[PDB]
RNA sequence: UUUCUCUUCAGAUCGCAUAAAUCUUUCGCCUUUUACUAAAGAUUUCCGUGGAGAGGAA
């Protein structure tokens, strides 16, 4: 079932310079400087925007201001202002300058600055005295040319035991990588961890909390700016889960003979699965009788002799063939473009590309708007993420061509996405079937 | 005021009648002095009648205080607010969001000397809310000639009473801009229930003389 | 460099310095860089500013006279602001004594050539305002 | 530059910008390029007013927002 | 440990030590403690990811990391060798705020250790530090934490990092040396007075506890013949098979290099780098034999782990703390000479003197803390003579009490004793002396600073001085409630507030204003946090901060201020002019007091200040609460004739003095930097008329007529900020202290760590957010911290009706000086139109 | 898009009553 | 030693991130509704996960 695992020391030395191109090597946990969660948190509640770009709506208390004009306690005459109070120093301690906080949290206060010696290579020594901090002590004071006094009681005070480490090896091994694996926070820190989810792993959530842009347009920012927004509000609604029982599917199906395991390629699977739905929307278009319309296996609902009697009227969907077109739609699409792909496609890096073109379609092309609106916000996410790749990946030789990119993001928000609502078309083909099935 | 009537522990700023003209440089300088002299004037005022003819209610009265601290002074007859301010006296920072700037001449000197900037009243606002929300209901029936009168009727109402203030008040502008358009709807609406794109004024803005309306409108209406 | 901008680019404290002395130990545009100078060399924070060339040092002596020189010539504007009396045809000589109690016509400076000069300079500026006035009036007469 | 409605009641409401001058032929590449068919499949009606593939835009006049019933061959 | 084996051992002798930690911004305190609570209580664990504090029981400093309640704790540590001891420290936080606080607060320990980061090494705190416990006449035990932070972050050779540490400590010496001429304490390199410590992963030993360590294992007698050669200049010869403090071989290097950090370096490497090959070969030959499962754990724990079993229960620390931190039984005597306002030669001096439970009780809380229930506050305090016992009543006593006043005393019953673990607490029945006592009860009768006495018996008993801090707190901000029907129950929560943290000061000024003063912005902060969610639960408004300002002579006067009394039979004449600053830093700095002979101020004058003869011997009174640099001056030839009247009526004129130097006519605050001398004043035989009705208010108008008419100034502070850096950073905080009225002093690349430290000054008025634009700007890299020690005078003369700031515009020019004026008496209610020059001029 | 749409009062997105979103990317 | 079955207890960021729905409040809309917008609180559903019997292959 391929649980924890326990990797070695240089296994993860040889991943980690691989992966240094996907990482963030500035580990201070300081540069970020209240555009931190709490800082977040704060910002959210005290009700002003960080110019990171998480500008949320207040909070309950829709108070905007203008509590008073000129009271004593906030008149301009006795001020004596010789610089101004923004609002980063309103986040980083706000219980001073916030006038009735409410619901606020802190951040921390880490001086500590993460000093380390970054070599060049591995060809130095271990402990290397690298020429960049200061000359040792320049000490000029010390006068211990002659002997020292300790001379009778030290021949009287003899060394009857073994050396320290004398047998050791010479402290000088394959030991900076395993330095360098302690600054690497989440992955390398770990050295036998837990079997982790391929989805889970973002593989891009470092990049949009590090203040990447520096002269970018508008939309990098707003984009960034979306995504911490997400980021944040999953942050809030997070309460410790416990319950359910326990309640598994696809396990207890096997034990009855409706089902059967097997072990078949992925893009059979694939192909089946869409045969599958063709299948079925085809039988359930056939059971009503209309045979005047037509899906064409790219589940695009097709008419044929321009019903206009009385049969525009009888196929208004609307609601859940609209919705689960859509999905097998993008589903036999992307099942589809791997065919080809096995079919002899580009084969190349195209693959990828077509891959990012996809979900980017998927935003716009597929037409999943009608049944349900709430897309707009992932698919405004895989938007922002487009560019949060592209200025990270067309920067130097690539500068204007279509990044092939990847969908690290994409695919996982979709994976998420369906996985929140399976219930909900579980729940409309309950209420559907019986109407074409049973009665009214 | 104080041998009648202390307010020893600050608790004299507490309900004032103050006013939503900008209350930021031109509402009641809430200092310890103004206050009170407004108080103990409203209640010397409430002192000589007798509580059982009348009594002037504080919470539907407003006091208005002026004194190095207060620059601004306000008022609210029975029209529209009204906010005055002198021209050489360390004046406020005058916005002046319309051409609604009254350069009231010293009457011997004959020199500028304040500026008396006017603003629509929260009463004729609400009576003009009433008034569309009527108009939309009165539906069902009425000959869209009817609900054009009345509206050109309500806004000669709101319209050629008050003008320097009707530009001056962007509250105001918004929301005629906004009734329009909800009379729009219905008068768009009415024949067929599809709320179209385009659909131009000229359906409306072609007098009675002609077959249309007459609807004289404010809201900027592109052609 | 970040440095010695810090320093000569804004010396910065002894610009400031030589502005501060030039502030505090004189406070009339009448002394010149080289009479104050000549006085001020006693001083003890004089010597603060060495690091500053005598050029510099000159330069912002004289900055300093002249702007102490526009205050006090804004003071006497302001004082004739407020002068009743005074209209287009306003004398000079004949106005001079109602600029006696005001101090900014006679601590400005001890010209009177030069007062008579700023009473025509106040006339020509009040007669372009007034010029001004009445053209946005003709604008605005039908 | 003109803005057509390539509608239809049946999961297709597109949008395809036109250009004023222009062809059909063209019009049907950007309705496959937006909606996802073949090119020669596409059909575009409105009661039966069948719009021929040669006929231009401006011929019969078509203007900003024009919905057009689609139907596919 | 057993509670039972704590209580026979806390009325057992006086092994039991009492200590107070002091550090820095996270340089070693609560991850030392936890390892510490961790080998006390082990079921008390640790965790793996998170770092465990056991010392911020609180939120705040959880919340933000730095520390604000010293949470003092008390531990059976078996940690000398063969031996048991009693050990009460008293944790303490690191910012300069919170180190004022801490300096406060070491009253209490005999003596004091210090943690230094291996790789920062001496910062600001430290530099305050060092110099106030010097001041103290204190023990001193040096101690270096995160040393893991050397070998492991800079990965340095032994060599380099052994002349770091040497460096650290001649540094250290040279501050000690400067401060004063203690030279029993001076000079401790190896005498036993250097511990050192990784508390993230448990690394802390001492040379004794190695010792211990080779002669345990296999090796010979204890540290006596063999310790006192590790430290450098020595090297090994194993040809002679001893230290050849002589002119050693080549391909050598010092003791402390080779059998200390050789051994180190390798078993770092062997934990860190190959970990699953040289693991067991290199622990079965002198580690313990833990699981597999063991090894199965990430490198930090892993290395903690080990670090812990070779130091098996940390027996280095306890060797040195009773070595030169002296018993109480020794450190009753000079901490009582200093803390008490009398001296040794009084009964009670001699009788409190030992350490004795049986005998006259002096009781004294110096920190109060708080419950689960936040209307009743506790007091820790050390016992220093007597026993205190369960419903024992107390004379609880003030600071302004004296023999003569009885108006600062008050009975009370002490409800239930407990000692003070930070975690839990153990209740008492029988406390003798020498001891740490969480008192009940007596929360309403408390002061900032408070002393016990019994309540019968005790009597012609004197109290504690009051504590100084070395940081002059400048901060002022106003604190008014939201809802003005909330008063009571700020101020409640306010002087709750106030008792809780001892070194701000409630005031209430003449505009009705709620006002606080506070040493930092972090400060004021969590003093304000702790108000509106401990303390108070009603919401409440804040405004913006200024700084407590104070007037100064720029010159001598121009006229003589002829202040005549109202009865027509008193002229009094007060010529004010300056003089030197650091003479006035002296005087606050209680260098040259007010208590000494005529010729011992003469000589002080003469020497230090260079007065004349008669000028000096004619010495009139000091400043204002004999703390403050106030001169008052009398010397004339009619002076020198009539003394003796005058002498007569001379307490008044001083009492008036004071009285007016508390509030003058400039901003309503301080002035400093006056010498008033008085020439002319007519004294009248008849005491009725000359009585104390034109004694104190016509000096009071004399005094500032002369400090208005006598070319006034006022004088802003300038913090010290301390921005540990790099270059970028550095030229960064050139930029913004160019843009906020910085003076850069000194900046240097501080050897150990690429950390250029910027020091340099910053004025309160623009120090608004000094380390959040540092830190802002620099990217995480320039923490600094910020010292309020150095007042200077603003360059504007706010006495010309020229200037006026009329727009909301920062006062650019040098009329910043009247800006502030006109702020700060519109702030105070005051008549803004300051003018009483003509009006108190007093023209005669 | 023919017209200014900088001349208008305050702004208008869209009068058909169905102005759910909020944007015009000014932060 | 390795896996699959299942009744069972989870307040561990149960899952170093992150989906939806229902209800109750507050905005923006609004021509009626369903689709909606962005903030707070709670209850469920889905992709799951952790620790403890018994029963089945190497
Ligand atoms: O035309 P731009 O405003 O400069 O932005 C384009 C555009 O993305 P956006 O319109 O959402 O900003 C392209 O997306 P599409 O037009 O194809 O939908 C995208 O191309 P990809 O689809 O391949 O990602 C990429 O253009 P490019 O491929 O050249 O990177 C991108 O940014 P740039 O055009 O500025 O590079
Ligand atoms: N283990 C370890 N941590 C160190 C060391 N030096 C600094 N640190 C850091 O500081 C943390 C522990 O801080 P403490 O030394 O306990 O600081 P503190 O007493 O809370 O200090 P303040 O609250 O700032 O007064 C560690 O987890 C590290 O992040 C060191 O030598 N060892
Ligand atoms: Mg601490």
């Amino acid at each position: 079932t391929y649980q924890r695992w326990q990797f070695t020391l240089p296994m993860m030395s040889t991943l980690y310079r691989l992966a240094n191109q996907l990482l963030t090597d500035l580990v201070d946990d300081n540069y970020f400087y209240l555009f931190d969660l709490k800082a977040f948190f704060t910002s959210k509640a005290l009700n002003m925007a960080i110019p990171g770009g998480p500008k949320f709506e207040p909070l309950v208390r829709d108070i905007n201001l203008q509590d008073e004009d000129w009271n004593e306690f906030n008149d301009i005459n006795k001020i004596i202002i010789r610089q101004p109070i923004r609002t980063e120093y309103k986040i980083a301690f706000p219980y001073l300058y916030n006038n009735l906080p409410h619901h606020v949290h802190l951040t921390w206060y880490h001086t500590p600055n993460v000093v380390f010696i970054k070599t060049e290579d591995p060809d130095l020594p271990a402990f290397y005295f690298d020429p960049l901090i200061n000359p040792i002590s320049h000490r000029h004071s010390v006068k211990s040319q002659e002997p020292l006094p300790d001379d009778d009681e030290e021949f009287e005070l003899p060394e009857f035991v073994e050396p320290f480490l004398k047998d050791t090896p010479l402290y000088t091994d394959n030991t900076a990588n395993g330095i360098a694996l302690l600054w690497a926070p989440r992955p390398f820190n770990l050295r036998s961890g837990r079997t982790r989810r391929a989805l889970d792993i973002p593989l891009v959530k470092n990049w949009y909390r590090e203040h990447c842009p520096a002269g970018q347009p508008v939309k990098v920012r707003v984009s960034y700016q979306k995504l911490l927004k997400y980021y944040v509000l999953n942050a809030l609604k997070h309460r410790p889960p416990k319950a359910q029982k326990k309640r598994y599917l696809f396990r207890s199906f096997k034990a009855t003979k409706f089902f059967q395991s097997t072990k078949l390629d992925w893009v059979e699977v694939g192909l089946q699965v869409c045969r599958q739905g063709y299948n079925m929307l085809n039988l359930l278009i056939h059971r009503k009788n209309l045979n005047y319309l037509h899906l064409d296996y790219n589940f695009n609902l097709k008419p044929v002799k321009t019903l206009t009697t009385k049969e525009r009227k009888k196929s208004r969907f609307g609601n859940a063939f609209h919705l689960c077109r859509e999905v097998l739609r993008l589903t036999k699409l992307v099942v589809d473009s791997h065919v080809q792909y096995r079919l002899g496609n580009v084969d190349a890096f195209q693959l990828a590309d077509g891959l990012q073109y996809i979900f980017a379609h998927v935003g716009q092309l597929t037409g999943m708007y009608r049944y349900k609106y709430k897309l707009m916000r992932q698919i405004r996410m895989c938007k922002d993420l487009k560019h949060l790749i592209y200025y990270r990946f067309n920067t130097g030789p690539v500068g204007k061509g279509p990044g092939c990119g990847f969908w690290a993001a994409g695919w996982r928000v979709w994976l998420f996405f369906m996985r929140g609502i399976t219930p909900l078309l579980e729940r409309w083909l309950g209420n559907l079937l019986a109407r074409q099935f049973e009665g009214r | 005021y104080l041998t009648e009537h202390p307010d020893p522990n600050n608790e004299n700023i507490v309900g004032y009648n103050n006013k939503k003209c900008w209350p930021r440089d031109a509402r009641m300088r809430l200092m310890k002095h103004d206050v009170n002299l407004g108080r103990a004037v409203f209640w010397d005022i409430k002192n000589r009648l007798p509580r059982s003819v009348t009594t002037v209610q504080w919470e539907n009265s407003f006091v208005s205080v002026y004194s190095k601290d207060n620059p601004n002074l306000l008022f609210n007859m029975c029209g529209f607010e009204c906010r005055i301010l002198p021209k050489c006296r360390t004046s406020y920072e005058e916005f002046t969001h319309k051409d609604g700037v009254w350069n009231l001449q010293n009457e011997v000197t004959k020199e500028r000397t304040a500026q008396c900037f006017l603003r629509v009243d929260d009463e004729s606002m609400q009576r003009f809310h009433n008034r569309v929300r009527q108009i939309l209901m009165a539906s069902g029936s009425t000959t869209f000639t009817k609900i054009v009168n009345k509206w050109n009727t309500a806004l000669i109402g709101l319209m050629t009473y008050f003008r320097e203030a009707v530009v001056n008040t962007q509250e105001l502008l918004d929301l005629l801009v906004k009734c329009e358009n909800k009379i729009q709807t219905r008068i768009k609406i009415g024949l067929n229930s599809k709320m179209p794109s385009r659909f131009p004024p000229v359906v409306f803005y072609t007098p009675k003389e002609l077959g249309g309306l007459g609807m004289l409108s404010m809201g900027h209406v592109l052609i | 460099t970040k440095e010695i901008d810090r320093e000569r680019e804004q010396r910065e404290e002894a610009i400031q310095n030589f502005k501060a002395l030039l502030s505090d130990m004189v406070r009339s545009s009448d002394v010149s860089w080289s009479d104050t100078r000549r006085t001020l060399r006693k001083d003890h924070r004089w010597e603060s500013g060495s690091l500053l060339e005598r050029e510099e040092k000159e330069k912002l002596f004289n900055e300093h006279i002249e702007a102490l020189t526009k205050k006090k010539r804004e003071h006497f504007r302001q004082l004739l602001d407020e002068t009743s009396a005074i209209t287009l045809t306003s004398t000079w000589k004949e106005v001079k004594k109602i600029i006696k109690e005001d101090p900014r016509c006679i601590k400005f400076s001890s010209s009177d050539r030069k007062k008579q000069r700023e009473f025509e300079e106040y006339i020509r500026d009040k007669y372009i305002t007034a010029k001004a006035d009445f053209r946005t009036l003709l604008k605005e007469t039908k | 530059m003109i803005e057509v409605v390539c509608n239809d009641r049946l999961g297709k409401k597109v949008r395809v910008k036109c250009n004023t001058d222009d062809t059909i032929g063209d019009l049907k590449k950007l309705i496959a390029a937006q909606t996802g068919t073949r090119w020669n499949k596409i059909v575009l009606k409105k009661w039966y007013t069948i719009f021929k593939d040669h006929v231009s835009l401006g011929d019969y006049e078509i203007h900003d927002g024009m919905n057009l019933e689609l139907y596919y061959q | 440990y057993e509670m039972d084996f704590l209580a026979d051992l806390m009325d057992n002798s006086e092994l039991i030590r009492n200590v107070t930690l002091c550090g820095h911004l996270h340089h070693g305190k609560t991850c030392f403690v936890d390892c510490l609570i961790e080998q006390t209580h082990p079921e008390i664990r640790k965790r793996y990811d998170q770092d465990l504090c056991y010392t911020d029981i609180l939120f705040t400093e959880q919340e933000r990391g730095v520390g604000i309640k010293s949470t003092p704790v008390t531990v059976v540590l078996p940690d000398t060798k063969g031996k048991s001891y009693l050990f009460n420290i008293m944790d303490t936080p690191g910012h300069v705020n919170f180190s004022d606080e801490v300096t406060a607060g070491l009253r209490i320990s005999d003596g004091v250790v210090l943690f230094i980061d291996a790789a920062e090494g001496v910062m600001l705190n430290t530099e305050r530090l060092i110099k106030h416990a010097v001041q103290e006449r204190l023990a001193v035990t040096v101690c270096i934490n995160k040393i893991d932070r050397l070998i492991l972050e800079l990965k340095l050779p032994p060599t380099d990092a052994y002349y770091k540490l040497r460096h650290i400590v001649d540094e250290v010496n040279g501050l000690i040396s400067m401060y004063s001429t203690d030279e029993n304490l001076i000079l401790s390199p190896l005498l036993g007075n250097v511990c050192f410590s990784s508390s993230q992963y448990s690394i802390c030993f001492t040379l004794g506890s190695f010792a211990k360590i080779y002669a345990d294992t296999f090796g010979d007698i204890n540290y006596q013949e063999f310790a006192k050669r590790l430290w450098g200049d020595i090297y090994f010869n194993p040809k002679t098979r001893k230290f050849t403090k002589k002119a050693p071989t080549s391909s050598s290097q010092r003791s402390f290099v080779e059998f200390i950090l050789e051994p180190l370096y390798k078993i770092l490497a062997q934990v860190v780098g190959d970990v699953d090959t040289s693991l067991p070969r290199t622990l079965d030959e002198l580690g313990i034999h833990l699981t597999k499962e063991e090894l199965k754990l990430n490198i930090r724990p892993l290395l903690r782990l080990v670090c812990k079993k070779f130091f098996g229960e940390f027996t280095g620390f306890v060797d040195m703390c009773v070595q030169h931190i002296p018993s109480p039984k020794v450190g009753a005597k000079p901490k009582i000479e200093h803390t008490y306002t009398g001296g040794v030669d009084s009964d009670l001096g001699e009788a409190m003197s030992d350490c004795d439970p049986d005998g006259p009780l002096m009781c004294h809380t110096t920190k109060m803390y708080s419950t689960d229930d936040g209307v009743q506050f506790h007091a820790f305090g050390r016992v220093l003579s007597g026993t205190i016992h369960a419903g024992q009543p107390v004379k609880v006593l003030g600071e302004n009490y004296t023999l003569e006043d009885e108006e600062d005393s008050q009975i009370c019953t002490v409800g239930r004793l407990w000692i003070s673990v930070a975690r839990y607490h153990i209740e008492v029945n029988r406390v003798p002396a020498g001891n740490w006592v969480l008192i009940e009860g007596v929360d309403q009768p408390i002061v900032k600073t408070a002393t016990i006495t019994e309540p019968r018996g005790n009597e012609e008993a004197q109290i504690f001085r009051p504590l100084k801090f070395n940081t002059t707190s400048v901060i002022k901000i106003a604190v008014e409630p939201v809802n003005p029907s909330e008063l009571p129950k700020m101020l409640d929560g306010l002087r709750k507030v106030n008792k809780s943290y001892p070194s701000l000061t409630t005031k209430v000024e003449e505009s009705g204003e709620h006002v606080i003063l506070g040493t930092g912005e972090l400060y004021l902060d969590c003093v304000m946090h702790d108000l509106r969610k401990m303390y108070s639960e009603i919401d409440i408004k804040v405004a913006d901060p200024v700084v407590t300002f104070c007037e100064t002579v720029v010159e001598t006067s121009s006229l003589k201020c002829f202040a005549e009394t109202p009865n027509k039979k008193n002229k009094i004449t007060m010529i004010a002019e300056p003089l030197e600053k650091g003479l006035a830093e002296d005087i606050e700095n209680e260098v040259v007091q007010i208590t000494w002979n005529r010729k011992k101020l003469g000589e002080f004058f003469q020497t230090k200040y260079d007065w004349d003869l008669l000028a000096a011997r004619s010495i009139w009174a000091f400043g204002p609460d004999a703390t403050g640099p106030n001169i008052l001056v009398d010397d004339t030839l009619p002076s020198e004739v009539d003394k003796a009247l005058l002498g007569s009526v001379k307490d008044s004129i001083v009492q008036g003095f004071q009285w007016g130097t508390r509030e003058g006519p400039l901003c309503d605050e301080l002035i400093r930097n006056v010498k008033f001398k008085i020439l002319d004043a007519v004294v009248a035989q008849e005491p009725l008329h000359r009585g104390g009705g034109q004694i104190i208010p016509t000096a009071r108008r004399v005094v500032y007529s002369a400090f208005l008419m006598a070319t006034p100034r006022l004088m802003e502070p300038y913090y010290f900020v301390e921005v540990q850096a790099p270059a970028d950073c550095v030229s960064a905080v050139y930029t913004v202290l160019a843009r906020r009225r910085g003076h850069v002093t000194q900046d240097a690349p501080i050897p150990g760590s690429p950390l250029y430290t910027i020091k340099a000054f910053i004025p309160a008025i623009d120090s608004f957010g000094f380390e959040t634009d540092l830190r802002t700007h620099t990217q995480g890299q320039a923490f600094s911290l910020s010292v309020f020690h150095h007042w200077q005078i603003v360059p504007g003369d706010p006495l010309d009706k020229s200037i006026v700031i009329r727009p909301l515009e920062p006062q650019p020019a040098p009329h910043l000086a009247r800006e502030f004026m006109i702020k700060t008496r519109r702030r105070k209610g005051l008549s803004e139109d300051v003018s009483i020059s003509k009006f108190f001029d007093d023209p005669m | 898009d023919h017209f200014n749409k900088t001349i208008l009062p305050k702004v208008m997105q869209v009068k058909n009553f169905g102005r759910s979103g909020r944007t015009k990317y000014t932060h």
